[PDB]
């Protein structure tokens, strides 16, 4: 329901599959590299240009030491990429081997993540969370209701923008045998890790509604929200949970961050209920221009 | 190789000569001088360790900036791919009298004051009953925003190891120490149960506070049902207070009076 | 320190098979299933206060026994020297070092056959064993004073060694001469003709003389005594050993 | 007693007359003629000196010891210069060679009585008779004249000559030399006594008991005690001596050797007594031809 295609979405969803249509099989030397975007955690991502067409696009690199049996197993269950076909998902081009790594060939988003954005802009502002909040959602209810896996990596380095005005995610766990493969390998200095998953119990889409509201709480601040790592991870699990300074944003986003805050993952929101939520209601109706926000905070 | 004779006697001529031998040797490329003075001042007791659980340490040829280690070459697999084996046959004898051996020669390690640092089931190795620990303090060397742990390692790692884990300190200063080696032979004697790791594949995030809080370990020993006996063992390892943790002398009885 | 192939990667760097150059002694001997099994048990030794037994190669008519090259002197050089100062603590340490490393081969199931201050190397306060399991009369006399009654009462003309009764026990007696010389610095019995010496131990006349008139304290002569006994079924185990060392004034 | 015969004397004095032209013996002044045996690290050549015509007995003694007491040795085998009676093997000279002792001494071309007993089977009463005086003179020689006792009496250590004479060597003349080599070499017949065997103080009343067993021995041509060495040497410590055959031999050397062979050497029989003995007022007044018996029956 809320997957509903709008018009301009859906001829630049068909504009990009025509686009997509025409790279076929992607190999080292078809690409030639522009710039370093990026990296973290076992993986960095240069700005490249595809030689046979002229797509510029994000080539990942992940170095791993595995078998190539599960190497062609990782390769095979990233296919599925190219069935996620959504405004609020990073295309897919294609993934291949060479010289001791992976690389995923997806979409370029001029814009970066928001972890960039937040670097230059200080503080994102309400009005435009409630944009980002809005795509998270039908992001991850696309990815739930049409590909039946979560997302397990929702982070401001993980929702891409572009100057079109569009809030993509990416690095979402599309392949079993690459979560497992590089997963419990690193460790960073901040955690948006839900408590159910580091406690190990049972967790579902509902911890990727913790990463989104400790994230908007990042945004909104300007600052990480909540030392040795474990010190970290034990004040998410038994400290209470981070909110929002009083005075200056509205109720309603409070209220939204704080549902998506909850320690519980059964009274936490989930998913039908924030789309439906006073916040979303108000920032869905509202008229942003993000692609100018964007471009003019950033400098495009 | 024949060299000149020292000294006659009855039974023939006692020459001095060199040997040529099968070794393994470990390189390592290095990155102040005050390390390669502490790196020496252990090789020299490894060179005098001599137990027959224990590698022999050859030596160390110090090229700089390459940094070898010598120490025999060991037949055999490793405990780790012994006991994932679906074709080998483990029981209650063979898993303690495989454990006793460990126990002996991590016995005699903390003895000549050497902690291991690295005791897991992939530095031991197995050969038709022989027992064999390789790899003891390499930990301490210094050599070539984010943290590497393997699946594997966190397993063996006792909490207050994991707690003082952070991206940017170095791994030289985790406190090693006895009682953390009672802590991995703890999960070594897990392998030799469960014949898997202790702890499910997850995020190395969700790994470090189930051990460094001590509630991951609490949920194995409750939820995997061994044998009674065979659980007081693994809770005495695996104590989160290490001071409650058993010597390994004090662990050669525990395992001896088993069923 | 040839390099080879490389085995596996970690960690820590990687790991090659390879080879070494050592140094080691070799003792060449001239003439066998039972050496076959016995160095493979020898090979897998492993005891701080026992040399390295490294192996063996029988290229004919050669017998080379090939083990680690021992630094330091003789413990038969040692106490007859006047410089080293000995003293009750001293030979206890040095003894009980012997004791751990004999107390280990009988373990194992070996006896050494040939114990005795030349086959026993000090080095700073480091003890250790060499020359175990390698067993017209041409008797030395320093061999003839760790030699056991029963050894020496079955020595016969033409007979070969390989029949002599080498036992357990008669290294607990091999070692009481030891400990003889950490308390005299010297042989238990006079230089005299070997035949003397052979009546003197074989009969137990001997040892029972030198306990006699020797004044050796109560406690360091009941060491002697026990690992002199002439009925070897008396005589103690060196794990036993170990605690009457221990309980020395 | 003890005093020189006329034929005794000239021999005597040319014997010394003779090895007033020897000099210094160096190992290259002599030629081997040929080995005339070996024993208790000891092999024995004749042999011929170049600077002087004389056809010597060369003793070569392996010893690794060091050149001090080496040089103790060639000291104080001197002393055997002095050693001058028709009862005792003459000395040329002695010298260190390649880790070998040489003692030069008077070839006696009779051998020892011990080679001659495996040829003759047996040696007869009266012939004993001839040796033991010898034996008794020559103990008594280094006795009075050289307080030195002799410590190694047996058949293989009484030499004769074509000449009828009948001497002794091997003696313990150098301290030194006793206790370099003694400790070192042990048969399968012993001749000591039970006193000494027993580490006790001991005499020349020791070479008494070892006169008697030779004689025992020689005149049966068997040894006559009998196996393991030690079985040997503890019948001599405490089972009854040998005795000679009745019907054979007659009483008077019954009763000399029976003295001979007491076990408490305080009431064994003494040189002077011997000396004094029936058997050896006989056999001394007794008239045979050594000299010829010896020859007919080696061969020469
Ligand atoms: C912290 N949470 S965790 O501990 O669960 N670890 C993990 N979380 C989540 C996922 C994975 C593995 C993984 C990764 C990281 C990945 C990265 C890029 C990718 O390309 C595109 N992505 C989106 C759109 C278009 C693309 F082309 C696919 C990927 O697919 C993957 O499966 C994890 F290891
Ligand atoms: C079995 N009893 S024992 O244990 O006492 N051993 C010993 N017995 C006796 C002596 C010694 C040492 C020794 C020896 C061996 C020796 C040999 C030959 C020699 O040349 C002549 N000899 C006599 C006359 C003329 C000579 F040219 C002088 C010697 O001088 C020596 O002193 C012993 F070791
Ligand atoms: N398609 C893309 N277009 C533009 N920038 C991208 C794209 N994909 C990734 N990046 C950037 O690449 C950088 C590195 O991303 P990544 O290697 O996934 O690590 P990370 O998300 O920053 N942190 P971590 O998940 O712990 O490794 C980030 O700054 C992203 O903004
Ligand atoms: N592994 C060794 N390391 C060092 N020196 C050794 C070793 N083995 C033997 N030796 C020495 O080599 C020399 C000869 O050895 P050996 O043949 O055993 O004579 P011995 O034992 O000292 N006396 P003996 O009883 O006559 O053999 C002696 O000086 C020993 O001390
Ligand atoms: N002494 C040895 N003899 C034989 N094989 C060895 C020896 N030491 C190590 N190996 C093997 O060599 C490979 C690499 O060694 P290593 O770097 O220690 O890896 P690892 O310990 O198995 N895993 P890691 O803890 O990450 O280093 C592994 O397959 C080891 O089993
Ligand atoms: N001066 C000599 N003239 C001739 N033969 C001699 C002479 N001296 C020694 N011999 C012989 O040399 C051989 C070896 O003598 P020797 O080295 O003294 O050992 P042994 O007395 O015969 N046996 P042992 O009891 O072991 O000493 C014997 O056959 C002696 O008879
Ligand atoms: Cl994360
Ligand atoms: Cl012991
Ligand atoms: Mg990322
Ligand atoms: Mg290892
Ligand atoms: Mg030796
Ligand atoms: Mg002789």
């Amino acid at each position: 329901e809320e997957l509903e295609l709008d018009e301009q979405q859906r001829k630049r969803l068909e504009a990009f599959l025509t686009q997509k249509q025409k790279v076929g099989e992607l190999k080292d030397d078809d690409f030639e590299k522009i710039s370093e975007l990026g990296a973290g955690n076992g993986g960095v991502v240069f700005k490249v240009s595809h030689k046979p067409s002229g797509l510029v696009m994000a080539r990942k690199l992940i170095h791993l030491e595995i078998k190539p049996a599960i190497r062609n197993q990782i390769i095979r269950e990233l296919q599925v990429l190219h069935e996620c076909n959504s405004p609020y998902i990073v295309g897919f081009y294609g993934a291949f081997y060479s010289d001791g790594e992976i690389s995923i060939c997806m979409e370029h988003m001029d814009g970066g993540s928001l972890d960039q954005v937040l670097k230059k802009a200080g503080r994102i502002p309400e009005q435009i969370l409630g944009k980002v909040s809005i795509a998270v959602i039908k992001g991850l209810t696309y990815l739930r209701e049409k590909h039946k896996i979560m997302h397990r990596d929702v982070k401001p380095s993980n929702i891409l923008v572009n100057s079109r005005g569009e809030i993509k995610l990416c690095d979402f766990g599309v392949s079993g045998q690459l979560i497992d493969s590089m997963a419990n390998s690193f460790v960073g200095t901040r955690s948006y890790m839900s408590p159910e998953r580091l406690q190990g119990t049972h967790y579902s889409v509902q911890s990727d509604i913790w990463s989104m509201g400790l994230s908007l709480v990042e945004m909104a601040v300007g600052r990480y929200p909540i030392m040795a790592i474990f010190e970290l991870l034990d004040y998410i699990v038994n400290e209470p949970p981070p909110k929002l300074p009083s005075g200056v944003f509205s109720l309603e986003f409070q209220d939204f961050v704080n549902k998506c805050l909850i320690k519980n993952p059964a009274e936490r929101a989930d998913l039908k209920q924030l789309m439906v939520h006073a916040f979303i209601k108000r920032s869905d109706a509202e008229e942003v221009d993000f692609a100018g926000w964007l471009c003019s905070t950033i400098g495009l | 190789e024949l060299g000149e004779p020292i000294g006659q006697g009855r039974w023939g001529r006692v020459h001095r000569g060199r040997w040529h031998g099968e070794v393994a040797i470990r390189l390592l490329e290095m990155d102040n001088q005050d390390h390669l003075k502490l790196f020496k001042k252990e090789v020299m007791n490894y060179r005098q360790t001599r137990h027959e659980n224990v590698v022999l340490f050859m030596g160390a040829c110090m090229n700089p900036p390459h940094l070898a280690i010598i120490t025999s070459f060991c037949k055999g697999r490793t405990l780790h791919s012994f006991v994932r084996d679906p074709k080998t046959s483990l029981d209650i004898n063979k898993t303690r009298q495989i454990a006793q051996e460990i126990i002996k020669g991590m016995g005699y390690l903390h003895a000549k004051g050497i902690v291991h640092k690295d005791l897991k089931s992939k530095n031991v190795f197995y050969d038709n009953g022989k027992v064999v620990i390789t790899d003891f303090g390499l930990f301490g060397i210094s050599g070539v925003n984010q943290l590497k742990l393997s699946h594997d390692w966190l397993c063996y790692l006792a909490p207050e190891i994991v707690r003082e884990m952070t991206p940017g300190k170095d791994e030289d200063q985790l406190p090693f120490s006895k009682a953390a080696d009672v802590y991995a032979f703890g999960t070594v004697w897990y392998e030799l149960q469960a014949r898997d790791w202790p702890l499910k594949n997850q995020a190395a995030e969700a790994s470090i506070w189930q051990i460094g809080s001590g509630e991951g370990m609490k949920r194995v020993l409750t939820s995997v049902s061994l044998g009674k006996e065979v659980s007081e063992i693994l809770s005495a390892c695996w104590a989160f207070d290490l001071q409650e943790r058993p010597s390994f002398s004090l662990l050669m009885d525990m395992l001896e009076k088993l069923p």
